[PDB]
């Protein structure tokens, strides 16, 4: 069969039940049209695409290049995609997105990290010396 | 084959190193140190008290023993 | 929080006493629970535990002391509906089981333990006594509605307490052994001891 | 976008993919990330092979909640000045490390859940072993080469330690007949593998008989460089019902061909007898008993964490290459 998923504003996308079965939440739900008010249709379509490409999967660390190119986009949608993958609780997708973010953080200095991630620094100019002191043995 | 060295010492210990041919050399453990039983099973010939006290990374085929005074 | 809590309570009250709600309602509830767990939800757990205990006590107020033959017709149905609805509830509040009850209690097992507190009640000895009274048709009379007994038996087997006993393993038939198997065996022994000699005093041993 | 709005479990899942240098580096970003740099799930398994370090550094790291602490051949030659809480370490490797007696005493006076220990090559003393008496859960232990302690200390340690599975009390260079006597007298009853080599002029047939009559579960055994073990000791091992790997290497008082009789013990698998067997006669012994393995492995295994960077089958995740 199939199921009609409705996003936060009505973009009902019909998807095979055997594809939506990837989302553990929806799996345990079809155990016993639906709105998912935490996901906008834009991200939802990408989620559907990822599930479809992975629909018959067996079920560092060699990020599959399909996902890699699927991940070749900026901050904002990466943030939103990770949040949506959590909210639907699909294992591998969150795994690979987490790994991608990890590797993109790899190497850069605290200043670059703070700038790119738009993190408000705090408790500085007297304590960074101390925390650096906590890191000599590196 | 098993080549020995003289004794050189400071005021507290007396040392010695030993060079081994290839066949015995390719058996030395890279992980833990040894004990007198172990290197006698290898084939060293020396006294009681000698202790195998470190491994030199660039050349594994050289053993270093020391013993107190 | 609080504004979430009232609607969550309304939905949960809906899921017990089931009227086959629609998946839109359940996504509303699940989104509520997920939203609260991102801002680490101990107090919500306390609310759930309290509500379950309260509702179960309210139910036990009725149905207490129906004396037999309905305490089954009552108990089996109540246990069935409670188990099913509790499974649904475990479905709803499933974000807890993955990210806060990993630091210790899963909602399903909590519901089982609370129903166990509904077992350690007059609903324990009366039920077993009535079941034994029913099996007392060992003599004759096909009144032993097998579905009126399998329900209770499976309920006992399931209710083998599991709240951090060790972890999910398998058949925990402690409760079955210590609260129903014993009386069954003893009464079987007694009944056979009686009727055996009763027949024996009247007939050639061949029969 | 405000990535500080991320929830803590997501942040931890992210951080569970890094390497120790970067994990340290990110800790200096903002106070929340500083908290999350140390959450007792990132610090499961540490590794500091050969790295020099400092007592306060290792104390802080252990207090963070380490389980498997692998620090072989590292140098800790500075005094510990700070106090802590009882640690949570379960496997500790310290083989051959150059450490101070006071520092080691201070460190061990906090760990109590030690499931597996190593102290090869080090030097101990009475306060150290008295504190070590508390570890009532030691599956393994390893005290090779250590030296300095006393008989009362040894007996108290062995009495308190009950579940001791394997023991390697080898090669210590200050022991006495009193030491070995009280050892075998108070050894626990579950010893699966045990080593007592080296103690040439202190191992006696009476003490070996005491051992074989008290403990019935020896599976691996060695008594190398023992110069007073005769064939009566032979029949002693014949009472052992699980000896699979014996090694009496360089035991001089044993005449080579009585080794044939060893093949007659049923459950034997290997016999390392280096030193006594003249060459060529090894083939004679093989023909006499061909159901064994003679001189097929030089190296011991009795409570050695590493024989393969994995300590005791555990994997260390936070490392430094």
């Amino acid at each position: 069969p199939s199921i009609k998923l409705q996003s936060s504003d009505g973009e009902i996308f019909e998807v095979d039940v055997e594809i939506a079965k990837q989302s553990v939440t929806i799996k345990t739900m079809l155990e016993d049209p639906v709105p998912l008010p935490n996901v906008n249709a834009a991200i939802l379509k990408k989620v559907i695409q990822w599930c479809t490409h992975h629909k018959d999967d067996p079920p560092t660390d060699d990020i599959p290049v399909w996902d890699q190119e699927f991940l070749k986009v900026d901050q904002g949608t990466l943030f939103e995609l990770i949040l949506a993958a959590n909210y639907l609780d699909i294992k591998g997708l969150l795994d690979v997105t987490c790994k991608t973010v990890a590797n993109m953080i790899k190497g850069k200095t605290p200043e670059e990290i703070r700038k790119t991630f738009n993190i408000k620094n705090d408790f500085t100019e007297e304590e960074e010396a101390q925390v650096r002191k906590e890191n000599q043995w590196c | 084959q098993i080549y020995y060295s003289d004794k050189y010492d400071d005021e507290e210990f007396e040392y010695r190193h030993v060079m081994l041919p290839k066949d015995i050399a390719k058996l030395v453990p890279k992980t833990h140190l040894m004990s007198e039983s172990e290197w006698r099973n290898l084939g060293v010939q020396q006294s009681q008290g000698w202790v195998h006290y470190m491994i030199h990374e660039p050349e594994p085929h050289i053993l270093l023993f020391r013993r107190p005074l | 929080l609080d504004q979430i809590w009232d609607d969550l309570r309304a939905g949960i009250q809906q899921v017990y006493t089931r009227q086959s709600m629609a998946k839109s309602r359940y996504m509303e509830l699940y989104t509520h629970v997920y939203n609260y767990c991102t801002s680490v939800g101990l107090e919500l757990y306390k609310r759930l535990k309290e509500f379950l205990k309260n509702y179960l006590t309210n139910l036990l107020k009725d149905g207490e002391d129906l004396m037999d033959e309905s305490v089954l017709k009552f108990y089996t149905q109540q246990w069935e509906d409670y188990r099913f609805s509790s499974k649904v509830l475990n479905g709803i509040c499933a974000y807890l089981n993955r990210h806060w009850v990993r630091r210790e209690y899963e909602i399903y097992s909590l519901a089982l333990v609370t129903w166990r507190d509904c077992l350690f009640r007059p609903l324990n000895k009366q039920v077993t006594n009535a079941v034994l009274k029913l099996i007392e048709k060992e003599r004759n009379g096909e009144t032993i509605n097998t579905r009126l007994i399998s329900g209770v038996v499976q309920s006992y087997v399931e209710l083998g307490l599991n709240e951090d006993d060790a972890f999910a393993k398998g058949p925990t038939l402690t409760v079955y052994k210590e609260s129903f198997e014993s009386q069954f065996l003893a009464d079987t022994e007694r009944f056979y001891t009686r009727e055996s000699t009763e027949f024996l005093q009247q007939n050639p041993v061949t029969e | 976008v405000s990535w500080d709005s991320l929830p803590d479990e997501l942040l931890l899942g992210i951080f569970s993919c890094l390497c120790l240098p970067e994990l340290l580096k990110v800790s200096g970003v903002c106070k929340r990330w500083y908290r999350l740099a140390s959450d007792e799930s990132l610090w499961q398994t540490l590794d500091l092979t050969g790295k020099n370090l400092h007592p306060d550094v290792t104390g802080r790291l252990l207090s963070q909640g380490v389980i498997a602490f692998r620090c072989p051949r590292s140098f800790m030659d500075q005094p510990l000045a700070e106090h802590f809480s009882p640690f949570r370490v379960q496997h500790m490797d310290l083989s051959n490390s150059v450490i101070e007696v006071s520092t080691l005493h201070g460190i061990l006076s906090q760990c109590s859940k030690l499931q597996n220990l190593s102290l090869e090559g080090l030097r101990l003393s009475d306060p150290i072993v008295n504190t070590l008496a508390k570890n009532s859960n030691l599956v393994r232990l390893n005290l090779s080469g250590c030296s300095g302690f006393s008989e009362f200390a040894l007996q108290t340690l062995l009495s308190s330690c009950s579940r001791l599975d394997e023991l390697n009390l080898s090669w210590c260079f200050d022991f006495t007949e009193k030491h070995v006597q009280v050892a075998v007298a108070h050894v626990s009853e579950t010893i699966t593998q045990l080593n007592l080599s080296g103690y040439r002029k202190n191992l006696q047939k009476s003490d070996l008989s005491t051992l074989v009559r008290r403990c019935p579960n020896l599976v691996h055994l060695d008594l190398s460089d023992s110069v007073m073990l005769k064939n009566d000791c032979f029949q002693e091992f014949f009472q052992l019902n699980y000896l699979q790997h014996l090694s009496l290497s360089r035991c001089y008082d044993i005449i080579p061909e009585t080794l044939l009789e060893l093949g007659e013990i049923p459950t034997l698998k290997t016999l390392q007898v280096f030193g006594i067997v003249p060459d060529g006669t090894l083939q004679l012994l093989k023909e006499a008993l061909p159901h064994l393995q003679i001189n097929c492995s030089h190296f011991t295994t009795i409570a050695r964490p590493t024989i393969n960077q994995e300590i005791w089958g555990i994997k260390c995740r936070l490392t430094l290459q």
